[PDB]
DNA sequence: CAAGACCAATTACACTCTGTGAGTATTAGATGAGCTAGTTTTT
RNA sequence: AGAAGCUGAGGAGUCCAGUUUGACUGGAUAAGGUGUUCGCCAUCUCUAGCCUCAGUAAAAACUAG
């Protein structure tokens, strides 16, 4: 039972400490060379310990003379079980004749009576020096301390890629180590007489055939773990992942009656295995644990209360990651590697452990990739996601694809808690605005919520003094609390501001927070989409629609057309004819050349025809904006929805021309004007297929998306600029 | 790191000896006059005038050239994530304490060890024409003739911004030789400055031993520094080191302890039962922080005066404050490490809830 | 994503045309993958140039080869693919509902605790256009699936 | 360690797929600077002498080279890689090369390695083993000046010592017969307390007649350890007696020689004392 | 006083002789303002 | 045999010791109790154990729950 594990100038670590090990302790991240690393220095650790010639360690750096590998037990167990009156055991007296002696004889008859309270913990540290000239010694200078410390605590490497089933070394170690029979008592003299008279045709036939044998094989005697292995593999009725998790098994169920407390260490259980194969490893070691598990009401036979071994994980698989963190729970960890600026290996522990039950339940493949990940972008709706996985962006941005994008609300970001991993796991939230500050119509009025004012009281800097440069947080603090005055008139029936700009709260918003990791939008995800300086491109987007996805519903072209024309007007009665002629459909038939003429004499009169409707309806060019934010579920700059201006009675002339422009004008649109509708990755993609076919140079593609998209660029090259800072640090 | 010629020419003195170089101009040494000589007790503090070239070329040293150069671990100051807390930490693991001070350590760098170990990480190539080198022209901006010490040499002086970062660099071989002098008897070694302090877990009398000082003043001799035996401390299973009190009960592995004697908390003891008592801030400044308004008040220029009070606030809140930063360093050590009494804990826990809501009081009063 | 680039960068298709641009047909390539990464990726990257094989066995014992459903006609639908619906592949039984309440039902530890069988099959949260995208039923004998609405 | 490097050959568990020593020795001993050759006119030429137009080749490898992330070659790899080009050329011929090799490398430096050849007749006939020490003689007398023996080809550097871990008499008849006064026999053997001895045994002699009449019964003496000497062929009949041996486990073990007293001067048993116990039988 | 122990990091043969390691022998809105500054270690 | 010492200059009241009938010199308020490696140490409890003027450079860790 290891508590703390420290490395000081060996192989790729400076000074780096271990601490609070549990049952199923998790390794991931992309340094690899870190966890060989670590696994080195604890397999020469315990070579050391048996006394085994194997070459010492390299240094870190050659400017430090000595390297050092502390080891913390946690020797509580052992204390209660050898300092019992009822142990005169000699293994029991060793015991406690090597390990706790120094610390006994030489207290006073007070000290000890404090340490038999049943609640304190002992703890036996071992350092190991390498010195520069390839001398190895230890803090404390006895060979049998050692022997019993690696005894009680063995060390057990599985290792899964290369592995090989004929062998079975590890299962024998183990049977031979853990037992609590005496295999001296047996007399082979007696076993082959037994094994004589099961086969004699007469009294003493095979104990001649035995003593051929013998003789004409004479060799070194068995020892005493070889006489233990053959007497199990005759008592035994029979001889990669199967192996793996019956191994576990045996170790798990052999270490129920005994006071020796393994190590196992297992890298890759994964290699070569379907996902399913992978839970269901996890589900089974699970099961094995909680099989042998009695507390309080669960009682009985085959329960034991013996602490479980520690098992050690390098897995790069998602499966195994969630199935440890939805079944054990409390008793697993999750250690991330990652390295230093000037190259050195970290150990930060990654937040495992949910106080809600329902996000454990529903845990899945997602949750569990967002540890194998090197930036995390935290994202409130599927709009979000829509745009930020937008393959057709990713290409142009070959930085924000190693970022992950998660949509995740308040509560999600609480459970997940991405502040615990900061520095192994950077992450930035985006949120909008709405979710700091409110407006009202009927009362003029700012107002603050809860998440703003716990933003403010956390960056209250009280119980400070005064540093230059920190001055100027208190007069943000101030005026963050001061712009709740209700002096901020509205024009244009409460759509818009008449002096205030929720531009500049934004950016002073965003520069006071960015050391908490949020990123606030001046207005909903549809607002840096729909902007003035991407009407031509949306408006061109439209006139695509008309020209792919409404096609001529008759069979034949040519006669419903003449029919149509020479019924309905062509210019006054165009809206009706358009709306009787063109119908949704996938297919794309191709007509006649004078028919195909038409069609697009009569796409181009309906596109000509709204978008002079469009101008003449609204005349600050800019209404229109908000008109089709609004239409695709947005949000104006007095944060307000259409359903919510709807229910508050705001804006009525506005809400009719909406009506107006759904049921009239734009009907076919209608499908498209609701969220998780899909028309944010088609609007993006084909915006970029028109930069694209416009601009030659991908610099150019990505100054015109500046350009077009101002809000979304600059998050991306935030993230990018974030990400490549500690590009060579997250990265193997 | 490896510095020429074009590195000098516009990152270390991009704009202050920049006329010098064109002009083939030799960079001229630190006069008497550029600098002042402050005095607090028997020591001398040479302070570089803050409107010079040098304290330019000298923060530029710092920051980009004395940042680089590889250090021994047991170094434990002057370092970019050292502190004393880590100077200590080590010594945990062992039962008897060893402490020792190299005498004027400062004064005892000689500028030839100094030259010689940033000679590596420096191009050997002249300057400004064939007059000058570059190790002596960076050299020139880092010691100062002391007329104090007569004409012994260019000796680093102990005020200057350069000074750490250099005595960390050429105490660099000793550390190795000490270091490696230790690992081959099991003792732990750290060193803060000029304090060396040396940890033996095992039973053994060796850092009480005049052998140990014999071997430590004969490594030191190398680079020509002596240790004072005036504050030469050997004790078991507990020492004190300015109030920072190490302590272990002894045996084969066990863990000691670190705390903070009442002798180091009795200041801030003191200052809370004052303002317990309601003690006017008048004279619980005055006497307990040593911090009082000089007879140039008001730099003789304003009329209103008044700002005693409010000097008095000021100065009371920011200690309390600085005071409560190294109470939770200690605990974020504490937390980084676990090597402090439980029972330090709980009273540093209570004596910070006290400190917060003193500034609480002294706020609302404001 | 390299070997999408790289598959990228040699394609002389429509207006797309230049030096350092062939139009040779590029080689067959085969992935035995366990991997959900490496799968959704294939997909996302290729779409129409990508396809997905289920071997499985039959009731006696003999390999099959079916073809898992891989090119979606929404963009949404693609752009937004993730690790959740690339577990589908690796799936035995999937059982389709329409709700998060269901997923916490269905998901529950202590429930599945009881019932072992039904721990192998895994729930995804799919309406109707999902459902439509997926296509459960083109491979009915690979993956048994089971659509649960009110 | 660059001026008296050591070589081991292990021809038991040696690989004929690969010549790791014999580049390590091409690499290691030349006398040209294979620096001013310059990647980019070998390229050039062989772009101009290889097919199609101007070019291409050259193309060819910047695409090959600029889309593969490889570190450039060390010297010794860079030198290996020409050697390979310049020649037109991929157990006991393994050995034969890589000796003949290093002596003719050997002849131009004065570095002087050391070689260590360990069972240099595994799965090898006794005509083959002779011909192995041959064709190493050979190689050393034709290099060798004496007098008369000066011209071309003909070199005065001293040659590297080699050392032979042989348990085949062959070897070491062929040894004793041609190199003559330039070759030592070491004998192991242990001690009482157990512990290893080194003892020389004599291989050289001033009689030519015994050199040349040398066979494998004398070179049988050297792995016995105990030796009876006999002046006559009835003591071989009586001693080498099958039937008499059979009763008598122990003497077996000693090998009986018949030498006369010039063959016993020759052979001198009393050098070899304490590694080879002797005892001459005389009327 | 005087002292052993003084950091680490910084593929190669030119030569006349083409074989030898010398022998020689070649050879050439610009004008009342008006302001302080943490704890601790080294020191 | 050389180190060390030491932020400096002082002042008011009182005690002790020495000389001395009358003044000077030296030491002193983190107080008290307990244990000690006797250390310039540790721990516990209070009412928290004097005042004035000059001087205060440099580098690191720390402004958490």
């Amino acid at each position: 039972t290891i508590e703390s594990i420290r490395v000081k100038n060996l192989l790729s670590f400076d000074d780096v400490i271990l601490r609070d090990f549990r049952d199923i302790n998790c390794i991931i991240g992309r340094n690899n060379v870190g966890k060989s690393n670590l696994l080195k220095v604890i397999r020469y650790f315990y070579a050391k310990l048996e006394n085994k010639k194997v070459i010492p360690l390299d240094f870190h750096t050659n400017y430090n003379a000595v390297g050092e590998i502390t080891f913390t037990f946690d020797t509580t167990r052992i204390k209660k079980i050898v300092t019992s009156r009822k142990n005169n055991g000699r293994f029991h007296k060793h015991i406690y004749n090597t390990l706790f002696k120094s610390s006994s004889v030489k207290l006073n008859f007070e000290e000890l009576i404090a340490r038999k309270n049943s609640t304190n913990k002992s703890f036996f540290s071992l350092t190991l020096t390498i010195c520069k000239d390839d001398s190895v010694m230890w803090s404390v200078d006895d060979p049998k301390v050692r022997s019993l410390l690696a005894t009680l605590y063995p060390f057990l490497y599985i290792e899964t890629r290369h592995i090989d089933l004929y062998d079975w070394n590890p299962i024998w170690k183990l049977i031979s180590n853990l037992n609590s029979f005496n295999f001296d008592d047996v007399d082979h003299d007696e076993l082959v007489n037994f094994l004589d008279e099961k086969i004699s045709s007469r009294k003493g036939d095979y104990k001649k055939y035995i003593d051929r044998v013998v003789s004409v094989i004479d060799t070194k005697p068995y020892t005493y773990k070889e006489k233990v292995i053959n007497y199990i593999k005759v008592a035994i009725k029979g001889d990669s992942n199967k192996f793996l998790e019956t191994l576990l098994h045996l170790l798990i169920t052999l270490t129920r009656t005994e006071f020796i407390s393994p190590i196992v260490y297992i890298d890759e259980p994964e290699v070569g295995l379907h996902p399913k194969l992978a839970e269901s490893f996890v589900s089974n070691l699970n099961k094995i644990y909680s099989k042998f598990k009695k507390t309080s009401e669960l009682s009985g036979p085959g329960r034991y209360k013996t602490p479980y071994p520690n098992i050690f994980y390098s897995t790069h698989s998602p499966s195994i990651l969630k199935q440890t963190i939805k079944l054990f729970g409390k008793d697993q960890q999750v250690l991330h590697f990652s390295k230093k600026k000037d190259g050195s290996t970290r150990v930060n522990k990654i937040n495992s452990t949910y106080s809600d039950e329902r996000f454990l339940n529903i845990f899945s493949d997602n949750e569990a990739r967002l540890f194998f990940s090197e930036y995390i972008v935290f994202v409130e709706g599927a709009t979000e996601l829509e745009l930020f996985r937008n393959l057709s962006l990713l290409n142009l941005y070959p930085a924000f694809s190693l970022a992950d994008i998660y949509d995740a609300n308040e509560v999600i970001l609480a459970n997940i808690n991405p502040g615990y991993s900061k520095a192994s796991i950077p992450f930035v939230i985006i949120k909008d605005i709405d979710t700091l500050i409110d407006y009202s119509i009927k009362t003029e009025k700012f107002s603050l919520r809860p998440l703003f004012e716990k933003m403010i009281k956390e960056l209250t800097k009280e119980f400070d003094y005064y540093d230059t440069g920190f001055g100027r947080v208190r007069k943000e603090i101030d005026l963050f609390s001061d712009i709740q005055s209700s002096t901020k008139k509205h024009m244009d029936s409460g759509l818009f501001f008449k002096r205030f700009s929720l531009h500049n709260l934004s950016s002073r918003i965003n520069k006071v927070s960015r050391k908490l990791n949020r990123y606030f939008m001046t207005t909903t995800i549809e607002g840096a989409l729909i902007n003035e300086q991407s009407l031509p491109y949306f408006f061109n987007w439209i006139g695509d629609v008309i020209l792919t996805q409404m096609t001529i519903n008759n069979p034949n072209p040519d006669k419903f057309i003449e029919a149509m024309r020479r019924r309905y007007n062509i210019k006054s009665q165009v809206v009706p004819l358009f709306k009787s002629v063109f119908c949704i459909g996938l297919n794309h038939p191709v007509y006649s050349s004078a028919v195909d003429k038409q069609a697009l004499r009569i796409k181009l009169s309906f596109l000509n025809y709204l978008k002079r409707k469009v101008y003449s309806d609204f005349n600050n060019e800019k209404e229109i904006v908000l008109a089709l934010r609004l239409a695709f579920g947005g949000k104006t700059e007095t944060q307000y929805t259409l359903d919510k201006l709807r229910k508050d009675g705001e804006a009525e002339l506005f809400r009719e021309k909406i009506k107006n422009y759904k049921n009239n004008e734009l009907f076919f649109l209608e499908p498209q004007m609701t969220k998780t509708s899909g028309w944010v990755t088609t609007f993006l993609n084909y915006t970029i297929e028109k930069i694209t076919s416009e601009e030659s140079d991908d610099d150019r593609i990505r100054q015109k998306l500046s350009f077009i998209f101002p809000e979304i660029i600059s998050i991306i090259e935030q993230a990018s600029s974030s990400i490549e800072a500690e590009e060579s640090s997250l990265t193997g | 790191i490896l510095v020429d010629k074009v590195f000098y020419e516009k990152i270390l003195s991009v704009e202050s000896f920049k006329e010098n170089i064109i002009t083939q101009s030799a960079i001229p040494k630190i006069s008497n006059k550029e600098v002042r000589l402050i005095s607090s007790g028997s020591k001398i503090f040479y302070a570089i005038n803050n409107t010079s070239p040098h304290s330019h070329v000298q923060l530029r040293l710092n920051r980009f050239f004395l940042s680089h150069i590889p250090l021994n671990s047991a170094a434990k100051a002057f370092v970019r994530g050292g502190s004393y807390l880590k100077y200590l930490e080590p010594h945990i693991y062992g039962s008897s304490y060893c402490r020792l001070d190299i005498s004027s350590f400062f004064n005892n760098i000689s500028f030839d060890d100094v030259k010689q170990s940033l000679s590596p990480y420096i191009k050997d190539e002249y300057l400004i024409g064939t007059e000058q080198k570059l190790i002596d022209a960076i050299l020139n901006s880092v010691g100062y003739e002391s007329p104090i010490r007569k004409d012994k040499g260019m000796i680093i002086p102990m005020g200057f911004r350069t000074s750490p970062a250099i005595s960390n660099i050429v105490f660099r071989k000793m550390d190795l030789l000490i270091q490696d002098f230790c690992a081959k008897k099991g003792v732990i070694y750290s060193r803060y400055a000029d304090d060396m302090l040396f940890s033996n877990p095992r039973e053994s009398k060796l850092l009480m031993s005049d052998y140990f000082i014999d071997e430590i003043s004969s490594l030191l001799s190398i680079m020509g520094f002596n240790i004072n035996q005036s504050k030469y401390i050997s004790r078991e299973k507990e020492i004190s080191i300015n109030g920072y009190v190490i302590e272990n009960k002894g045996g084969n592995g066990s863990i000691g302890t670190i705390r903070l004697s009442k002798s180091k908390l009795n200041t801030v003891l003191k200052v809370t039962h004052a303002l317990a008592q309601n003690i006017p801030y008048k004279n619980i400044c005055n006497k307990y922080i040593k911090v009082r308004l000089k007879e140039k008040n008001i730099k003789y220029e304003s009329k209103k005066d008044e700002f005693e009070k409010k000097y008095y606030r000021d100065q009371l809140i920011n200690y309390l404050g600085g005071y409560r930063s190294y109470l939770i360093s200690l605990v974020k050590f504490h937390s980084e490490y676990k090597c402090v009494n439980s029972d330090f804990i709980i009273q540093i826990n209570g004596i910070l809830n006290d400190i917060q809501n003193h500034i609480q009081k002294i706020k609302k009063n404001r």
